[PDB]
């Protein structure tokens, strides 16, 4: 199995209310393990996973600092983008960024990324070659040159291919017992009456981890993917996920319908139907 | 751009009276990121509530989870009340043990 | 772990 390290960083100006709010959240494959929020009492990078307690007082200082550094940096960014878009100094705006790296099971690099956005829409992003940039609008077209001229691209690549893939392994080792685990999805179906002799059948899948799972409803061997309904997989508050998919079927004719659960911890896809 | 949240509420385990569980209020697909979320028990707000698992989508919309430990009862009613700039009124979503 | 972000 491949793995990745993703950073979600967000900056939000809030005029009249003080300095922007900066936050950083990091994940190693679906489990939050570190974070920083400028609005805590004492803004300090801190752990979100036990395995991260395995780190010396040093690590936590270098991060807390390079964090406070980025804070200033996006803080300047926000004002910069205001000139780029001829926007009012009075409005509140957002900068989102996601940077990180994926790897293969050999521990080698698979993919590296970093992309900015601004007030919810695409801004700039590092192409897959890790050498060129793709700018969304002409404002981002400027930042593109600043970085071309400052070799920011190769500066980043050094980071992705180096520091990023390396700590990924470190992490993956500190808490492999938590990150390389597989919790199997326990399932069941619920039944709900409806108008016009119709019936809604829901298929629940719980306590599973990796978040990646598939649910389908089948009738005589064909998946009714189109006349179905589901919810983006979700965290259940203890480090595992869950999902549900439902389908409307005619009353009295529901045992002709089955649910199919596809997950890493399921050697054999789960198959269930209703239990009157 | 603006996107209204999607307040989903749910527990970790299928609810059984007198058995500890976790209550979850996943708030997703919202922009701007400024949002306020409370968990209510019998109309009252619950103090011990954790916020976590923030993230964005390829779409750039925010997702954040709020959970809390708890023990269902038959009478007790749990809810998630969300406040965000895209609704002129606080939207509350209730817990459906039977969903 | 975290990167040193640049200015725009």
């Amino acid at each position: 199995g491949p793995h990745s390290l993703r950073y979600f960083v967000t900056a939000v100006s809030r005029p009249g209310l003080g300095e922007p709010r900066y936050m950083e959240v990091g994940y190693v494959d679906d489990t939050e393990f570190v974070r920083f929020d400028s609005d805590a009492e004492n803004p300090r990078y801190e752990p979100r996973a036990r395995w991260m307690e395995q780190e010396g007082p040093e690590y936590w200082e270098r991060e807390t600092q390079k964090a406070k550094g980025n804070e200033q940096s996006f803080r300047v960014d926000l004002r910069t983008l205001l000139g780029y878009y001829n926007q009012s100094k009075g409005g509140s705006h957002t900068i989102q960024v996601i940077s990180g790296c994926e790897v293969g099971s050999d521990g080698r690099l698979l993919r590296g990324y970093q992309q900015y956005a601004y007030d919810g829409c695409d801004y700039i992003a590092l192409n897959e070659d890790l050498k060129t940039w793709t700018a969304a609008d002409m404002a981002a077209l400027i930042t593109k040159h600043k970085w071309e001229q400052a070799g920011e691209a190769e500066r980043l690549r050094a980071y992705l291919e180096g520091t990023c893939v390396e700590w990924l392994r470190r992490y993956l080792k500190n808490g492999n017992a938590t990150l390389l685990r597989t919790d199997s999805p326990k399932a069941h179906v619920t039944h709900h009456s409806r108008p016009e002799d119709k019936v809604t059948l829901r298929c629940w899948a719980l306590g599973f981890y990796p978040a990646d799972i598939t649910l389908t409803w089948q009738l005589n061997g064909e998946e009714l993917i189109q006349d179905m309904e589901l919810v983006e997989t979700r965290p259940a508050g203890d480090g595992t996920f869950q999902k549900w998919a439902s389908v409307v079927v005619p009353l009295g004719k529901e045992q002709y319908y089955t649910c199919h659960v596809y997950h890493q911890g399921l050697p054999e896809p789960l198959t269930l139907r209703w239990e009157p | 751009i603006q996107k209204t949240p999607q307040i989903q509420v749910y527990s970790r385990h299928p609810p059984e009276n007198g058995k500890p569980n976790i209550l979850n209020c996943y708030v997703t697909q919202f922009h701007p990121p400024h949002i306020e979320i409370q968990m209510l028990k019998n109309g009252k707000k619950i103090p011990k509530v954790e916020m976590s698992d923030m993230s964005f989508s390829k779409d750039w919309s925010f997702y954040i989870l709020a959970h809390t430990e708890f023990t269902p009862t038959e009478t007790d009613t749990y809810a998630c009340r969300v406040k965000h700039d895209s609704m002129a009124e606080p939207k509350t979503v209730y817990w459906d043990r039977d969903m | 772990a975290v990167y040193n972000f640049a200015t725009m």
